[PDB]
């Protein structure tokens, strides 16, 4: 119920239709939805994920940027203490 | 009680703090959007294929 919602406001912000009786907001919605129907991917590999956060931190201190590091550090050590921590950091990553 | 929506607070802001190091282009309103529907099992790399279609098809409108 509140999926839809989100998924019509996703819809609204992301691709600028603020106007749900434009026939292209409920294309994009179509599109939107039958993208998340189509099953095509593995689940989140949450080891994958610390991976490469870690992979992050240290690109960052090998170019000297200290202050990018340990914030990069902190922030990811402090979201990751209370399956979804993972699935929203694989998004962060994909949009990166 | 009323402890719970400054933990929630708290968590948004270091999240939004993430995306902006990853440089992903979202806003705190959209990454809302974003954390709940992960919480409600979409899967990541399709929201993320939604969303990149979805700015590739806008500026280009």
């Amino acid at each position: 119920a509140q999926q839809e919602r989100d998924v019509r406001e996703l819809v609204r912000g992301v691709a600028g239709l603020q106007d749900e009786a434009d026939p292209n907001f409920q294309l994009a919605l179509n599109f939107a939805w039958s993208n998340f129907r189509f099953h095509r991917f593995l689940d989140v590999n949450s080891h994958k994920i610390e991976k490469t956060i870690e992979g992050i931190y240290e690109k960052f201190v090998i170019h000297s940027d200290l202050s990018k590091a340990a914030s990069w550090k902190r922030l990811t050590e402090e979201f990751l203490n209370a399956d979804a921590h993972y699935s929203i950091l694989s998004l962060l990553l994909c949009l990166s | 009680a009323a402890a719970n929506l400054n933990a929630v607070r708290e968590t948004m802001d270091v999240l939004l703090e993430i995306s902006r190091i990853l440089n992903t282009g979202l806003d705190m309103e959209t990454l809302s959007i974003c954390v709940r529907l992960c919480e409600q099992g979409i899967n990541p790399e399709a929201l993320s294929s939604v969303i990149k279609e979805l700015r590739k098809a806008t500026e280009a409108l």
